[PDB]
């Protein structure tokens, strides 16, 4: 009965020491990922200035994309942008608003699947395999574009410090569908801008949103990867914490087994002795 | 470690001094005592040690002491066995140590 | 005209009845920007604020006394209380004026926003500085990329674009100084 | 090596090989503390790759093969080259054939010196130093 | 070690329903009620089938683990979820009008 | 305090301080709860850190130093001002000087009421909530 | 633990060459024929040399 | 993991306070100066409070 603990305390102590090796090696990755994140978010603000930041339109369709993550040790990041994902669909849907739910990363078609099952069209995984690029995250602005919504909506986590991820709703009007009629306050918001293009300024905003949807997509995918391994990283330090908890009980149980084993074998042989002299 | 302790105790009770002893390695002192009660043919107790464990070491750690003429200290090198604080030979030496000195690399 | 109220602090408070209780309300793009649009100031006299960006850069946040930008009309150049624009780049340099000193930055296409606070916001893909441009490929590139016109009006567009994109590359490299 | 031990320890060492050892034990300590961590190998931390791949050039050296046993001389030269950083060179999959491309090719003039010595001079590492480059080391 | 979010879903659907019944096997007691102060229940045998049949197929998901601790029948956990549910809001709000004056 | 049991002294102990240890008992198993909810400090439910405060206010005020015991009524004074209200302005740190500050500061004739009536009569309650409002905790 | 998915490549090669050794290791008997289905064979030490 | 820099400005004070505390820990012993060069220095406990 004595070396079922000691391969217990083995497979504890080895759990321990991946686990140890998996927070180490997200907080490396946290840090290279943080020299991508901070220079990404620059190009979100002329957007968000020029646009505005309108969550609650009014729109009849909406892309909704909830931006998850491929490997699952992150420790309820997936968990928590799902309910924000269902809170923000029960927020801005308004009068029966056809919405698209998609999920960037395979942790959002293993949830969103299990909330809207129906509204669910579309899932981009195996994004961040090698790294985000801005033509992969164009690729599913452009997948996103095949269907022709009012508004989209990003939900990521904002990556802000090494320990505060926020999740983040980033929306995007379509051009002159809705974006227009938000900024026309008695005339017009957009009308002070002297349009420098060489078509019409529907066309201008039909690819200013474009660019707006890969940027904000870019970002977003940026952030949520960063909040990613720096939510590993305190995933795998807590299983560490545990992981010393339970070898310490162990090894208290084993020292005790130990004692008892060498107590009990000892009694087994003055009573076969004591039986013979 | 008696012979050790009755050296300290002349300068203890004869000199009036304060004297310190240096048992190094109690366990050794335990482990010696262990081997005499299994010579003699005593049954052993727990883990493996003499049945008079915490009697051949209060006899031993009974006589330093502070005396009104003057005081024996001991600084007495202590073994874990097999990383156990809980054997019975550091669980019965710690029961009378006032202070722990460890020094680590 | 504006139909539906939105904003921010509108979603913060409809957000309260109709989510959990348990959650907090989710962060906007608004609250992470500090430089806005239609507020007032932000130029003080000959400089003025210049975001030069990029996806995967920031090549410049400082402030500069004038900016070329590569329009599609033609280019044009960007000082202090410029009007409100909203200008699509074609292939060409950006430099950023800052006293003597000028940075030739080659954009790839883009679009270039001067706010009415007086905020160039200049939103690139790829801008590349001059010296790292090979002059090598760029004019068999010119040469293949006028050979090759199937009947793809997909092809003809990106052999436009390249046409136009390494024309303007080699007209900004042979009038180098 | 980090359970095995000597109470007598470094009082009773080959001297220049006491010069050596007192780094690789370091290293070999050091590479104990990162061990069972470069199954992570593509999953990389560039700080801790060095002292990895490091362990893993002081590792295959210390192997043997059976009845062939080395004089001090030969194995201080070994542990000299491998801890200094000469073979940083040397593909980890043959330090093993390395080091008869090390004790072969450097001439058995500096043995004699470091024998009869018995500890590392200046004047013998500077020597076998620029021996040390002379050797034709099994990399690819 | 890895905490509930690394379960799948019909699993944290079995550490709910579980530590639901772990918290339902537990009873005050009549020779308890000197001790604890809650008052022993008698739970007859139809009443404790009925009850746990209702948590194995899944009709009382929505209430919380702790109704369930210490209550007799399975009418008393939704009734602890009545009593839980009402404090929820009643924290304070008692500052004066007391029986603690200095006349009365 | 979850696995210290004496039930045959229970329903043989004070009964002011039977009134006021029940309340004691259950705010304290509430806060073991809650710091068994909180295994990490990452998410704050403000609902739970009321408890998750006045149970570390209530561990401060248990504790006590060697070798001065003090009175029952002195012990169910302090626990009354500790489980009401009367100490939510020290944070944890002054709440053994608060607890002085209580028993020094209160009219000693409350004592002898609560000892020789045994409980808290609707008449000492009284002058227990407004002799502990005049109070003035270091902790401000 | 993880799934084989973090291994550079290096360690996925030895991982699928020493399922092959595990699997090649195993050989059916000539007395084991009654038990599970399989005629034996007898494998010469020069053949085993070169496969392994 | 993170940066001996990335600490806040009190727990880099106390960073600051515990290497120099640990350092004022060691003490060179009277009998420990026939080879290593540096005298010993007995200290007394009022000494020690006070500068601690």
């Amino acid at each position: 009965s004595n070396q079922a603990v000691k391969q217990r305390i083995r497979a504890i102590k080895n759990i321990g020491k991946i686990t140890k090796a998996m927070k180490m090696v997200a907080a490396s990755k946290m840090k290279n990922a943080q020299i991508a994140v901070e220079q990404s978010r620059g190009l979100v603000d002329p957007f968000v200035r020029l646009f505005g930041d309108f969550p609650a339109v009014n729109s009849n369709k909406s892309v909704v994309v909830a931006v998850t993550s491929d490997k699952g040790l992150c420790g309820g990041l997936n968990s928590n942008i799902t309910k924000y994902t269902r809170a923000t669909l029960a927020t801005t849907e308004s009068e029966g608003k056809d919405v698209v739910v998609v999920s960037i990363g395979d942790k959002g078609r293993s949830q969103l699947t299990r909330i809207e099952s129906q509204r669910y069209q579309l899932a981009i995984a195996d994004t961040y395999k090698v790294r985000v690029t801005f033509g992969q995250a164009s690729l599913i602005v452009e997948e996103l574009i095949k269907h022709n919504p009012q508004s989209y909506q990003i939900l990521f986590n904002k990556f802000r410090s090494a320990i505060s991820f926020k999740p983040t709703v980033a929306t995007i009007l379509s051009p002159d569908l809705l974006e227009k009629q938000l900024e026309d306050v008695t005339g017009n918001s957009l009308d002070a801008y002297d349009i420098e293009a060489s078509h019409e300024r529907s066309d201008v905003l039909r690819d200013l949103t474009e660019f707006h949807l890969g940027v904000t997509l870019y970002n977003a995918m940026l952030e949520n990867n960063c909040s990613e391994h720096a939510s590993r990283m305190s995933a795998m330090e807590n299983s560490t914490k545990s992981a010393g908890e339970m070898l310490g009980k162990l090894t208290l149980d084993y020292n005790r087994k130990r004692q008892a084993t060498i107590t009990t074998e000892l009694i087994e042989i003055i009573a076969g002795a004591s039986a013979l002299m | 470690a008696l012979t050790g302790l009755t050296v300290a105790e002349y300068f203890r009770d004869i000199e009036g001094q304060d004297v310190l002893l240096f048992v190094d390695n109690i366990f050794r002192f335990t482990q010696a005592n262990s081997e005499v009660s299994a010579l003699l043919g005593r049954i052993p107790s727990a883990v493996g040690y003499q049945p008079t464990l915490a009697t051949d070491l209060g006899g031993l750690q009974e006589r330093i002491t502070t005396t009104t003429k003057g005081s024996i200290t001991s600084v007495q090198a202590v073994y874990v066995p097999a990383d156990d604080l809980t054997d019975p030979a550091p669980a019965t030496t710690f029961a009378h140590l006032d202070a722990t000195t460890v020094l680590s690399r | 005209e504006a139909a539906a109220p939105a904003g921010p602090k509108e979603f913060t408070e409809v957000w309260n009845k109709k989510a959990p209780s348990t959650l907090i309300v989710p962060e906007f793009p608004s609250n992470y920007t500090a430089v806005k649009a239609v507020g007032e100031g932000q130029v003080h006299g000959d400089a003025f604020p210049v975001n030069f960006y990029t996806p995967h850069s920031i090549l410049s946040q400082a402030q500069k006394d004038t900016v070329v930008l590569p329009g599609v009309d033609g280019y044009f150049g960007v000082k202090a209380s410029h009007v409100p624009t909203i200008a699509q780049l074609k292939p060409g340099v950006v430099e950023l004026h800052s006293g003597a000193e000028s940075e030739k930055f080659f954009v790839s296409g883009g679009f270039a926003f001067v706010h009415p606070n007086g905020v160039t916001d200049i939103c690139v893909l790829e801008a590349a500085t001059l010296d790292q441009v090979d002059p090598a490929a760029v004019k068999s590139a010119l040469a293949a990329a006028s050979a090759a016109q199937p009947t793809d009006e997909f092809e003809q567009a990106a052999n436009r674009a390249a046409i136009e994109l390494y024309s303007a590359l080699e007209s900004a490299v042979e009038a180098k100084a | 090596v980090g359970l095995s031990v000597s109470r007598v320890g470094s009082a009773a060492q080959f001297p220049g090989m006491k010069q050596v050892a007192g780094t690789l034990k370091l290293e070999l300590a050091q590479y104990r503390e990162v061990a069972a961590f470069a199954q992570f190998g593509s999953d990389l931390d560039a700080a801790t790759q060095y002292v990895l791949e490091r362990g893993a050039r002081l590792t295959e050296m210390l192997k043997q093969k059976q009845f062939a046993p080395i004089p001090i001389e030969r194995q201080t030269v070994a542990v000299y080259a491998a801890t200094k950083g000469f073979l940083d060179k040397v593909r980890v999959q043959d330090i093993v054939a390395a080091e008869e491309a090390v004790i072969s090719q450097v001439n058995p003039a500096v043995f004699k010196i470091l024998k009869a010595n018995g500890k590392i001079t200046p004047a013998l590492d500077a020597h076998l130093k620029a021996e040390l480059r002379k050797v034709k080391l099994p990399g690819a | 070690i890895l905490g509930m979010d690394e379960l799948s879903e019909e699993d944290k659907l079995t550490v709910a329903r579980a530590r639901k019944i772990q918290r339902f096997l537990s009873q005050p007691f009549q020779v308890a009620e000197v001790f604890t102060g809650t008052p022993g229940k008698y739970v007859d045998l139809a009443d404790t089938i009925s009850g746990f049949q209702g948590v194995l197929t899944g009709k009382y998901d929505d209430l919380p683990e702790m109704a369930f601790y210490m209550v007799g029948d399975i009418k008393e956990v939704k009734e602890k979820a009545d009593k839980m549910a009402k404090d929820i809001a009643s924290r304070k709000e008692a500052d004066n009008k007391k029986v603690s004056e200095e006349l009365k």
